[PDB]
RNA sequence: GAAGACGGUCGAACUUGACUAUCUAGAGGAAGUAAAAGUCGUAACAAGGUUUCCGUAGGUGAACCUGCGGAAGGAUCAUUA
RNA sequence: ACGGGGAAUCAGGGUUCGAUUCCGGAGAGGGAGCCUGAGAAACGGCUACCACAUCCAAGGAAGGCAGCAGGCGCGCAAAUUACCCACUCCCGACCCGGGGAGGUAGUGACGAAAAAUAACAAUACAGGACUCUUUCGAGGCCCUGUAAUUGGAAUGAGUCCACUUUAAAUCCUUUAACGAGGAUCCAUUGGAGGGCAAGUCUGGUGCCAGCAGCCGCGGUAAUUCCAGCUCCAAUAGCGUAUAUUAAAGUUGCUGCAGUUAAAAAGCUCGUAGUUGGAUCUCUCUCGGCCGAAGCGUUUACUUUGAAAAAAUUAGAGUGUUCAAAGCAGGCCGCCUGGAUACCGCAGCUAGGAAUAAUGGAAUAGGACCGCGGUUCUAUUUUGUUGGUUUUCGGAACUGAGGCCAUGAUUAAGAGGGACGGCCGGGGGCAUUCGUAUUGCGCCGCUAGAGGUGAAAUUCUUGGACCGGCGCAAGACGGACCAGAGCGAAAGCAUUUGCCAAGAAUGUUUUCAUUAAUCAAGAACGAAAGUCGGAGGUUCGAAGACGAUCAGAUACCGUCGUAGUUCCGACCAUAAACGAUGCCGACCGGCGAUGCGGCGGCGUUAUUCCCAUGACCCGCCGGGCAGCUUCCGGGAAACCAAAGUCUUUGGGUUCCGGGGGGAGUAUGGUUGCAAAGCUGAAACUUAAAGGAAUUGACGGAAGGGCACCACC
């Protein structure tokens, strides 16, 4: 880790690793393109 | 317990309580201070006067008949030495071991008896510019010794 | 003996502050290097997911197979085995499925008869393992 | 060396008082030693003492009553306010009805419930029971 | 009296080097760890069948062995004019 | 790690937390620059750049929730896109407008306070207790219930009109009406082997499943698992995990340890640090005798004062219906309260003067006096006015004289240094002697000799071993040699000389605190080993042989390189040990011993005398030791120190914190290297260990016995 910037630097990579990666399968649903966004309703 | 030595030995003089000078004795302390400067004319240390009034002068403390002691008696006629008196015997006992030590160098007593002999001077000569009896500049150098005694 | 002096404040306040690190109960907690090597770092419980169900033996002069959990935590990627306390609660567990995960009591040692393990199930599939092994809820799927 | 001369001649009086003597010296004596062994012998723990001169440092013979259970040096002298002399003889003392803390304030050296009535503090020198 | 320019200053930032530090794909081998109730002697604890232990140098299948110098934590608190 | 006020715990000392509503700082995605203004380097302002990112008709345009809501992500981990300016206050031109400041609700077992889940009566008991009967047994006299026996009386929780509350509502308070008999309007969470309250009851399982913080439980009778019953603890709460505090005198200032359990540096010197022996009984120029002004050498200490935000904490008053709270209230318009303490260190102030530091004159350019000189110079004095000159005033500097009771505390059973006679296997250099071993020369008589538990490797008429005379080479200094001596420790024994040190003793010498312990830094350091020369007698790591052996790469025997010896460099370690830091005081005996001093009968020698030696009997001082003891310690073994220790504090250095990993890895440093110094963590364990006891065992001894032993 060393030294306080090194490690401030070394949480920023790992959040920008983990934001980016949780973006790459958001797109699969809903967009303005649009593939429908298919809502089943059922009663109980 | 003694300084640079094991030893924790009990050995020194006794003074008496009765302080007074006794009754037989027939010195004036002027007569004791005329025998204490021909005595020092003589070359000699105030340890070793204040012996020779004891033992033939009958004199058993000088600062029991003058009312002053000897160094202050010879600092005051002016015939008193510049280091003083156990500071000359280590520096001179210094040089005698330095001296003997350049012609036997493997001799390893005498290279440790010297650092005692060196440690003592230290300890005296921080004293003497303490009390300014020296000044504040003088140094054992041990090559300048053999002009110092 | 001790310094007792009056002016011996900074002899005695330094003298412990360096007696202190040959404590280990003090140099656990104070050099850093033991809360970097703990897999939670320094939280009461954790999450993570199921690898597999290893079951691990049971240690010298008593005998059974204790049945732990292979979890891999989320937060930072590290593995634990983790233990499934009670009687018939492997079977409430599947591969792949996601686990509450404590310390089992000895604060990061192991307990007693089980070697090398330091975490017991809590919950699994986000339900309490007391509600599944007294029947008061669902194993959720 | 002879750090503390008080120490030495309070611990020369408490080996005496174990072995069963009558009569110790304590040699040397300071003028503090003499205060001292001078408020033990006003509330009955000593009893009469000879103050020997030789022209040097005088030496003390005290004839001891058995009385004394212990006697005490504390070292260094901590300084003492009144408002914090109640910690002191709780761990120095073993009652509340017995037993004396000396301290040297600058009405001079006295005891603890002295040094209350006159409203002082001081520093601690000891303590006797 | 607007745009615009010269020069100064403040200074974000860019480019390339050096020192690093960290996130990341890869055969090879490396050490310790989880057990092991697996095979050959039996180094040690009895004078443990070469009393043992310490330092230090050398040699081995290995516990070790041997040369030098200690210690008793020895198996003697002692050996006769 | 934003800091404080503070918070948790706590005997006393302490330890840990303090993002968080009060004060102070900072910052609005990251740096940077500005405009306006009293105030901003402002982000609910602007301009750039780096990072993200919205619309777009592709030319452009606009961004900044660490405000209130809300969303995603993150995670063990945290509430509503609600109502209102009515309260407390703020802003504005303002009695009027505005305020996600703030208030009110909603969610909320964070947490803290109060507090239901039943009470009572009559019967009966093969229940207990009180009075009598010897006892059976006699009673509303007091209690109890595994009576799901009977019986009314009481009530909330709910359901619910109304009032009250509020901005408007809710909630609580107040009231209608309904509202309890398995009062089903049922109380739970952990446990029942020990720590630790409470079942070796019953069924099941059979070292499995599982329990268990720890110890342990389970292999067919489980006090421990899975359950049934019963019992226990807390109780609208109770388990678990982790942080932390006490327990922990297991961090020790109070208050620990260091011979053998973890641990005193190999020894000594030494700067800083820390600690240091006795001693010493308020006055001048002014104002109305009472105040100014000065002090005296400077402080530490102690006591008082004044200044120390509120809230919190402590604490006073007050029936919130009690309480946690609150700052209110009380009396028949009045009477009240809204106290007070605490608020370390540092800084102000005033009194004390013990303790502890420090000054004050020693070649007197010292105090107090009046005497004279030199230089500068005040501002009043001459009715004002220009000029001169004094006086005094105030300084600064020199020369005599008087006077001081003129001025040095003692000499530590502290230390240094003299001096005196001794003493010692202390050290160095030079010199000297001894027997032995090995080799060599010669002679003698001869076939064996060496070594072993036995042999064997080995030397022999290219004459071994043995007896004799010599020569040399290097090594080593016996017996005398002791629980004796010296040395800082390693360490040190033949004679003689030389050189320079030392302890102890003796002293009516000297200096007069110069001292103790010690970071840094330094000297010496057995053995072994590494660079260079010299020498190699014995012995000899490695190596080669022979034997013992199941096996020997060891023990045993024969050779034998480096080494063992001398000198110049390095290395700096040992069971370097008393496994015991140094300085200091106090504390029992006894007999010896070594060195020095003092006193004394009487024996020897120097011919008799003195003196000295040798003894004999004591005394004193310091040494290495010994025996002894209910001094006291200690877990004991044991220790006159390892004592003077819960009755705990004489000074001071080093150093230990369950066992392993490990004195390892890494980094630095030292070294020719060998290695030395310094020195972890991951993980792993419930014990490792110390003393002592009783057996058992011994190829340890002493004794004893048996034809189930031998002879």
């Amino acid at each position: 880790e060393l030294s306080r910037v090194d490690q401030r630097h070394r949480a920023s990579q790992l959040r920008k690793q983990k934001k980016e990666a949780v973006l790459a399968e958001k797109r699969q649903l809903g967009g303005k393109d649009g593939p429908p966004h298919q809502v089943l309703v059922v009663p109980l | 317990g003694r300084m640079h030595a094991p030893g924790k030995g009990l050995s020194q003089s006794a003074l008496p309580y009765r302080r007074s000078v006794p009754t037989w004795l027939k010195l004036t302390s002027d007569d004791v201070k005329e025998q204490i400067y021909k005595l020092a004319k003589k070359g000699l240390t105030p340890s070793q006067i204040g012996v020779i009034l004891r033992d033939s002068h009958g004199v058993a403390q000088v600062r029991f008949v003058t009312g002053n002691k000897i160094l202050r008696i010879l600092k005051s006629k002016g015939l008193a030495p510049d280091l003083p008196e156990d500071l000359y015997h280590l520096i001179k006992k210094a040089v005698a071991v330095r001296k003997h030590l350049e012609r036997n160098r493997k001799d390893k007593d005498a290279k440790f008896r010297l650092i005692l002999i060196e440690s003592r001077i230290h300890r005296l000569a921080r004293y003497y510019k303490t009390k300014r009896v020296l000044p504040p500049n003088w140094k054992y150098e041990s090559s300048t010794a053999s002009a110092l005694v | 003996g001790k310094c007792r002096g009056l002016r011996t404040a900074r002899k005695l306040r330094s003298h412990r502050r360096d007696q202190k690190w040959h404590d280990k109960q003090y140099k656990k907690a104070h050099l850093g290097t033991a809360l970097k090597a703990n897999p939670f770092g320094g939280a009461s419980h954790a999450k993570g997911i199921v690898l597999e169900k290893v079951g691990v033996e049971a240690k010298q002069p008593n005998s059974a197979i204790r049945k732990c959990v292979r979890v891999q935590l989320i937060k930072n990627g590290k593995k634990i085995t983790a233990f499934v306390p009670n009687d018939g609660c492997l079977n409430f567990i599947e591969e792949n499925d996601e686990v509450l995960v404590a310390g089992f009591g000895r604060k990061g040692h192991a307990v007693g008869d089980i070697p090398g393990v330091r975490f017991k199930v809590v919950k699994v599939a986000n339900v309490s393992l007391l509600a599944l092994y007294k029947g008061k809820k669902e194993r959720p799927r | 060396v002879r750090m503390n001369v008080l120490a030495d001649a309070l611990k020369s009086i408490n080996n005496a008082e174990k072995r069963g003597k009558r009569q110790v010296l304590i040699r040397p004596c300071s003028k503090v030693i003499v205060r001292f062994l001078t408020v033990m012998m006003k509330h009955g723990y000593i009893g009469e003492f000879e103050i020997i001169d030789d022209h040097r440092a005088g030496k003390i013979v005290v004839n001891l009553t058995g009385r004394l259970n212990k006697c005490g040096v504390i070292s260094p002298r901590f300084d003492v306010q009144l408002k914090d002399l109640e910690k002191w003889q709780n761990n120095l003392l073993p009652s509340r009805q017995f037993g004396f803390i000396v301290l040297t304030t600058s009405a001079g050296i006295m005891d603890h419930e002295e040094a209350r009535r006159k409203h002082t503090g001081g520093k601690i020198l000891g303590f006797f029971f």
